[PDB]
RNA sequence: GCCAACGACCAUACCACGCUGAAUACAUCGGUUCUCGUCCGAUCACCGAAAUUAAGCAGCGUCGCGGGCGGUUAGUACUUAGAUGGGGGACCGCUUGGGAACACCGCGUGUUGUUGGCCU
RNA sequence: GAGGUGUCAGAAAAGUUACCAUAGGGAUAACUGGCUUGUGGCGGCCAAGCGUUCAUAGCGACGUCGCUUUUUGAUCCUUCGAUGUCGGCUCUUCCUAUCAUUGUGAAGCAAAAUUCACCAAGCGUUGGAUUGUUCACCCAUGCAAGGGAACGUGAGCUGGGU
RNA sequence: UCUCUCAAAUAAUAACGGAGGUGUCCCAAGGCCAGCUCAGUGCGGACAGAAACCACACAUAGAGCAAAAGGGCAAAUGCUG
RNA sequence: AGCUGGUUCCUUCCGAAGUUUCCCUCAGGAUAGCUGGUGCAUUUUAAUAAAUAAUCUUAUCUGGUAAAGCGAAUGAUUAGAGGCCUUAGGGUCGAAACGAUCUUAACCUAUUCUCAAACUUUAAAUGGGUAAGAACCUUAACUUUCUUGAUAUGAAGAUCAAGGUUAUGAUAUAAAUGUCCCAGUGGGCCACUUUUGGUAAGCAGAACUGGCGCUGUGGGAUGAACCAAACGUAAUGUUACGUGCCCAAAUUAACAACUCAUGCAGAUACCAUGAAAGGCGUUGGUUGCUUAAAACAGCAGGACGGUGAUCAUGGAAGUCGAAAUCCGCUAAGGAGUGUGUAACAACUCACCUGCCGAAGCAACUAGCCCUUAAAAUGGAUGGCGCUUAAGUUGUAU
């Protein structure tokens, strides 16, 4: 009572009817396989920024009294 | 009953061509891969770890992921049907860069350049590209002289 | 015996070769595709008469035996064997199949209706294009008709509408007419066996002093 | 084959370093069975250079010739410089030093194959039973390094290059031999 | 053989067509973790030639590779050995001078001094607590012979008692006894100092005194005998703590002809019409043979 | 230019047959205490004293062998789209777009990154 | 983690029903019709040969193109809340691809006779033995005992085969 | 369940379509490294012939990698320690 | 009872699917997809863009089909020619020869013939991914018990400052999003194109796309599906398909050919059939001829001799057949194109002439017609009928 096995017929119809929809550039940026070891680290990077128009003026006050770093970029 | 598995058809996919032949040369670890870079995927057959499946052989994603020797990229795959997301962790030896994205770059740099150069100029700008339009007042100057000649045909002989 | 070939007339399936995975195909009843004063130099008989197909069809070995018998007997009797050359360009190395309706004695149990209805491997066909040669002959320019009247009963043994084309070349060398004079008429050609020998420049000096001193001496 | 050539004004063109040493004279003995007569074999070859002979196991079951695989038929030994020299010419008294023209390779190799070894010294010692020996030579040019070597691997010559004509040469001169044409 | 083979011969990149590299070495050398981007690896890469001991530091670049700092052994000159400059000691003072030379001009040199006294103990050279971790440099032998004692390794010793972070086992450095593992620390000082080439002198000075006629002279002409190389050895592995001098060259330079040399290629105005003399020749001999 | 080391791209770098290679040099090429590895100090380990650019390697030549690229071949082949176009059908003209391949011909016969040296 | 269900996303399972029963099914066989036409039957094309000679009077290889749908398969569209199997009896009309008869053209047709082909189905194409038999096989006569279509024809029979 | 093809060059893709295989095999035929160079051919080597072992030259994968088939590989993924 | 049958008022608006997966599943469900409804959040995609969604183009990737190839790997294969080599196996001249010379074979070389779905270096078209910017780019610097490094770099989070025009093209019927876990469907059918099995089928099965299913109307005479077109109700206007009449409509106030059909002359895609092969029917083409020293048809007239030259003798002087085949005489006549006496012989045609004194002859191409082409209740371009068409081809209103 040969039936039929498979027609991919009317499929693409279907599938513009109600859009087949592409998701979003999302600025609010989504994580999975991030080798768990940049995860903790950028959890301490969120918390210890703590707002920061004093932290980078100090910090730079740092940076002009060491003078500093010729020797990292080399090695 | 149908096909199935994993490298159904994959002869010529994963077939290295004529005088290409052998170990992946070092370049294609040199390039630095980067997060949000555009990523074509093509399937280099002699690296047999970290493998992109078949279907994803020019399909092109975006880096969401670096991990210590693979690379995470973001293929919008069609189903039927509702384009699920898939990261597929592949290795740089069957991963390289989209110069799709540097066409962009490239643009950044002449349409400030061209925004400069025009401001300085006072008037005007206009930097968005414009396709081909039918064109121009032309006029063929003999020279070199006329044109006359028409064509053809016998055209026989089996 | 086979059918009757309206059934293989048309090139409709994906072609089959004679090949590892058809082993079982029974032997093409065309041997030779060559027959003739073969062992003559190209300057001897300067024409070349063809039959040329007309028609996007397969022609048969079977076909293909009965059109050669008619173009030896026709050459050989009015205008004695060895005045030509006949070459058939076409070789049949595409196999007809035939699912035959195996039911034995009325008495069936497990036949093969259609099902599986695989074609077991009966006989072999030459695919043919349109302007692709049949028939090339060679002849002295005083054999032209006796040629062509040979060419003539040869078209009735195959299947659609073939037609016959005095090619203005040399033989079986690709040089139109003019051209082989022009060459052999110097110092630069010189003789292979059905065929004709380059004229090379490439290569280079070496091959170059030899080949003038061989016509000159 | 084509070339501006010249021969370019620079003066002689000899032979300098390049002038002929001897690679190995390898001997093997060929027994078609393993046990005690490849043992017997062995110390044939192992007494007559001092050094240790090395045995290679059979490829295949060829089963005509009744042998099996991994079988270990037979032991050879490879002989390198003094030892080389004297082992060489004492076999060659043996064959006589009239050769043929063909045992010569174009890659300026050369072959005895002789019966007795007990001719070229070796007391007859009735237990270990008279076995005949493979003689090949290999000639090489001193400093063969560069097609053997691991590192640097590089494909040898022009001229150096021995052929037939120049190991039939060296031959004639030292050990005065003639070539002799069967 | 044939027209035909020569077409699909598929022949080795190119390196492996002059044997020099495998490539199957390279690609575990070379080959970064990702994880790691845009960072400048470190490989020591020594090779033996027979009168350099060149010993380079070298990464991986898109364009080509990288050369930071490079040694030769014909520099040892300068720090008094003037003689084996194929040796032992001459690729330990050789990886010294890569050591320390890196060191110098990318500002390590107070920090990681490497092994000072040279007892030839098996030391890879400790990260310093509470400072940034010391040049980690990974050995390309390339298909340099894994061979225990080479020189390959004498200068991989000495660079690591450079002050460089060079991961070892101790078994492909000179004098490991086999059988058991077993370390002969009196073994490994003998071959920095040449002490080694020094009794090739003495017990054949006795002997057989032909081979003072050829090996080893120079040390006859500068009145360096035996026991004076072990402490040109030392005090050379000083002089290159002290110094490094860099080499500058100042020349200018021609590319074209002098005097013969690249025989400016034949223009094919030139060509053509020696092919046509030629065959106007071939003509001519067949003329007279008449 | 050359040479070295380290390389990228990966036969313009190969192959074949000659010729040539100065200098800092690779190489040719020697010695065998020691370490070390080999049946064999051929390789491999070491010592670097005597020779040599013939070879490797490099360059130079070659109407070569091969390899690259463009045209030519060819808008053909082939094909998307169209007709109440043709043909008995097999298939085929036309019409709107896109567009090969072998072949033949020409021209090239490694280029270049880092780092050091040598410079005819 | 392992032990397993192969109907392998996992029932625990032997026959027979012509003594049968039900709910359905033209999603499905048998059967009419339709498509097809390999297979069957009939007719050509070319023509190597047969035929004293002479390819085609009559024939015709190897090949090759059809037509018919009356062979047999292939199919399942229609029909399973039923389309009355096969033959034989009886009775119908047509069709030719014409065996006889008419009028004719061929002949290696001398006569006689038969064979081939044509216009032609107007008109014949039978009586029996056996078989249920179409078919078949025989006997006898007559110049001649051509072949098909409406699976003709079971509120016509018979119910013999199935 | 799987390979190649059908399958109309992304992918998906069926018929009792075509050529076949799977229920196991293996402490290496896993894992890693070092060394090596194979299919095949040419040329020498008593016993050695076409094929035995020995020796050199050539050789893009034509071999070998349990098995089906198709991919992949040459100082290996093969082979041998 | 998963089965069959039936299910009771209307209108309005939107509106399917016969597919996926799993299931003793396959006459059925669940499930996903398609469907509606209920709404919700925001509209520079919103009420008086520098934010997109998704289609062209552009830019940037992929591919092993069509084609091509085999003197490219793999897999098949044909032909000669030329040859080393003792690799020859025979012979001849040789006692024999790795002697000379033929002969034939493996290889080897350059050609050459022919092919692949389960071959492919090569390699399309048409396809399929990603991008075309404020959610962007660039400058500068903060966290890093990490990853990581002699870098509190890089990598992210990210703070700060710089920027002419927002950085292809049309559009948005507004779009996105959630709930129902909703029905209905899980039996498809047909056509262009592409295709597999099968000779094939109104046959079994895919790929893409549209219909039909759920679709009348106009048209194809007719008709589920083809064409044109998607239908609220009407007037008036104009189209597709047609236009002798039937049947709305020019027997055109246009036009040039072709065809005359005694048994389906012919008469609109799908389509209701027609070939292979023939034709001095007719019609237009192509190519080659004879020839003014008179040709081409057609008569008249020679068609012999060297010589039954001769072999087949069964009989052949020219002629069942043939090695062959040249002179002579010549204007020209084949050691012969046939008729055939079994032979001789008598006839014929070539060849050249008298007349013909200027036309014609052969081989091809393809239209319509004719032959081929015959079947069955009476019969079908749908009908009448149509023949300088109302046919067939092309062309204009």
């Amino acid at each position: 009572a040969k039936s039929k096995n498979h027609t991919n017929h009317n499929q693409n119809k279907k599938a513009h009817r109600n859009g087949i929809k592409r998701p979003l550039r999302k600025r609010h940026e989504s994580t999975l396989g991030m080798d768990v070891k940049f995860l903790i680290n950028q959890r301490y990077a969120r918390k210890g920024n703590l707002s920061r128009e004093e932290s980078v003026k100090r910090y730079n006050e740092r940076i002009a009294s060491q003078k500093g770093k010729p020797k990292p970029v080399t090695l | 009953t149908n096909s199935k598995g994993y490298r159904r058809g994959t002869r010529d996919m994963f077939s290295r061509p004529f005088r290409k032949h052998g170990v992946i040369p070092l370049s294609t670890y040199m390039r630095v891969f980067k997060i949000g870079d555009i990523v074509d995927i093509k399937g280099h057959g002699a690296v047999q770890k970290g493998l992109p499946y078949k279907a994803y052989h020019g399909k092109t994603g975006r880096i969401f992921n670096v991990t210590q020797h693979a690379v995470g990229v973001i293929v919008n795959k069609r189903v039927r049907g509702k384009i699920l997301a898939k990261r597929v962790n592949v290795r740089i030896e069957h991963i390289h860069h989209s110069k799709c994205r540097e066409d962009f770059l490239r643009r950044v740099k002449e349409n400030e350049r061209l925004l400069k150069e025009a401001k300085e100029k006072g008037q005007w700008v206009s930097l968005k590209r414009q396709p081909e339009q039918p064109k121009k007042a032309h006029f063929v100057k003999k020279l070199e002289e006329p044109i006359a000649l028409a064509p053809i045909p016998y055209e026989f002989i089996a | 015996g086979r059918r009757p070939a309206r059934c293989y007339r048309y090139c409709k399936n994906k072609p089959y070769p004679k090949s590892r995975f058809c082993r079982g195909v029974p032997d093409p009843k065309i041997r030779i595709f060559d027959l003739g004063r073969k062992k003559a130099t190209v300057e001897d008989f300067p024409l070349c008469v063809h039959l040329v197909s007309d028609e996007y069809e397969q022609l048969s070995s079977e076909a293909l035996e009965a059109g050669r018998i008619c173009c030896n007997k026709y050459l050989v009797k009015y205008c004695g064997k060895d005045q030509f050359h006949i070459r058939m360009r076409l070789h049949p190395f595409h196999v007809i199949r035939i699912n035959k309706m195996l039911s034995c004695a009325g008495a069936d149990r497990l036949q093969t209706g259609m099902r599986g209805a695989f074609g077991k491997p009966q006989g072999t066909v030459a695919r043919v294009r349109i302007g692709q040669p049949i028939m090339s002959v060679r002849s002295s320019d005083r054999y032209k008709a006796q040629v062509i009247e040979a060419l003539r009963r040869a078209k009735f043994k195959f299947p659609g509408r073939q037609k016959i084309y005095v090619s203005k070349k040399w033989g079986f060398t690709k040089y139109e007419r003019e051209r082989y004079e022009e060459l052999r008429d110097d110092n630069r050609l010189e003789p292979d066996g059905c065929n004709v020998k380059y004229r090379p420049e490439h290569g280079p000096i070496a091959a170059w002093e030899k080949a003038q001193r061989d016509v000159y001496a | 084959m084509a070339a501006v050539t010249k021969k370019i004004k620079r003066d002689p063109a000899k032979n300098p370093m390049r002038d002929l040493h001897i690679r190995k004279l390898c001997l093997n003995i060929c027994v078609g069975e393993s046990g005690d007569r490849l043992t017997r074999a062995a110390k044939v070859l192992e007494q007559l250079t001092g050094q240790q002979p090395v045995f290679s196991k059979a490829r295949y079951t060829v089963r005509s010739f009744g042998i099996r695989r991994n079988e270990k038929i037979a032991v050879h030994c490879t002989v390198r410089g003094a030892k080389a020299e004297e082992i060489l010419e004492r076999g060659l008294k043996v064959r006589e030093y009239e050769l043929r023209r063909e045992n010569f390779s174009s890659t300026g190799n050369f072959g005895f194959g002789i019966q007795e070894h007990i001719d070229l010294g070796i007391k007859y010692d009735p237990s270990i039973g008279i076995y005949g020996l493979d003689f090949y030579v290999v000639l090489g040019r001193p400093g063969y390094n560069v097609n053997h070597r691991k590192r640097k691997s590089g494909t040898v010559g022009f001229q150096h290059r021995l052929t037939k004509e120049d190991a039939m040469k060296w031959f004639q001169q030292k050990y005065d031999g003639i070539i002799l044409n069967t | 053989k044939n027209k035909q083979y020569f077409k699909r011969y598929q022949v080795k990149f190119r390196r492996r067509r002059e044997g020099k590299t495998d490539y199957y070495a390279r690609k575990r050398l070379t080959f970064q973790d990702k994880n790691k981007y845009n960072t400048p690896k470190y490989r020591l890469i020594v090779r033996l030639s027979n009168k350099d001991i060149t010993v380079q530091i070298a990464y991986a670049r898109i364009e080509g590779d990288r050369v930071v700092c490079a040694a030769y052994s014909h520099e040892l000159p300068k720090y008094g050995i003037q003689v084996g400059l194929t040796n032992y000691a001459a690729a330990y003072c050789t990886g010294l001078l890569v050591a320390r030379r890196v060191l110098n001009k990318l500002g390590l040199d107070s920090l990681y001094a490497g092994c000072t006294e040279v007892t030839g103990e098996e030391f890879n050279v400790e990260p310093v607590d509470d400072g940034p971790g010391a040049f980690r440099c990974f050995l390309d032998v390339g298909l340099a012979r894994t061979t225990t004692g080479a020189r390959v390794f004498g200068a991989m010793k000495g660079a690591v008692d450079g002050g460089l972070n060079i991961p070892h086992s101790v078994k492909r450095f000179p004098g490991y006894s086999a059988e058991t593992k077993s370390f002969n620390a009196d073994v490994h000082r003998a071959h920095i100092f040449g002490q080694h080439v020094a009794d090739y002198m003495r017990s054949l000075e006795e002997e057989d005194e032909e081979s003072f006629k050829r090996q080893f002279s120079r040390y006859i002409k500068l009145g360096i005998r035996a026991d004076d190389l072990e402490d040109i050895y030392k005090k050379a592995h000083q002089a290159i703590r002290n110094d490094p001098t860099h080499k500058v060259t100042a020349k200018k330079s021609s590319a074209v002809t002098k005097k013969r040399w690249n025989a400016k290629k034949l223009t094919n105005e030139q060509r053509k019409t020696k092919i046509a003399a030629h065959k106007a020749a071939y003509v001519a001999k067949l003329q007279s043979e008449t």
